[PDB]
């Protein structure tokens, strides 16, 4: 009798995890260059550039 | 309006499993198109949900 | 999934930051059983009409 | 067509299920007999107008 038996249930752990929920591919070509994503490291908190008015 | 769910990731929807009656209801609505979106030849379309069959 | 993975930090400040934990959501797959009703298939009926049982 | 050939089963129950014997249906092609009402062709009728019967 299946009732008289001990039913075990497949247990497992997925090796992956949710990483995000919003499309964030909006850089350079993705935005036709609208939002630029460069790897430019600069010193200090400000990177100013003066131009003639 | 259903495609509004899933937000930006709504293109993931591939097909719309439905009954035959809804298809005929849509066909009926295409035969009597209120606005000019359908013509004698375009009335019969299996893919109606923005290209989703 | 971790919610507040990215946090605004101040390089000029030294204050305690709340600790985050690692959770584990669980997916599930139920089992469905299906059978066939008894089918009366006596060899006599088929032979009487020259049919291979 | 064996109706209800697939039915839900409870692996934890011993309820009896009614039997379903196999059977065959029969199609009928009726024979229709048709004729022509007697056609009167007196050669005299066409001989008077001098036309070949």
């Amino acid at each position: 009798a299946l009732s008289d038996l001990q039913v075990f249930n497949d247990w497992a752990y997925k090796t992956m995890s949710e990483v995000l929920d919003q499309q964030v591919e909006l850089f350079n070509g993705a935005t036709r260059g609208a939002i630029i994503l460069r790897s430019a490291g600069n010193t200090g908190d400000l990177s100013e550039a003066a131009f003639w008015a | 309006a259903a495609q509004r769910i899933f937000g930006d990731r709504s293109t993931d929807i591939q097909v719309w499993v439905s009954h035959s009656s809804p298809l005929f209801d849509l066909y009926d609505n295409a035969l009597a198109n209120a606005e000019q979106l359908y013509v004698f030849g375009t009335v019969n379309v299996r893919a109606d949900a923005f290209g989703r069959p | 999934k971790i919610q507040g993975l990215v946090r605004p930090r101040d390089p000029y400040s030294n204050a305690d930051v709340a600790a985050k934990d690692l959770r584990q959501l669980v997916d599930n797959t139920i089992k469905v059983a299906s059978g066939t009703p008894p089918i009366n298939i006596p060899p006599s009926m088929l032979r009487w009409i020259q049919k291979n049982p």
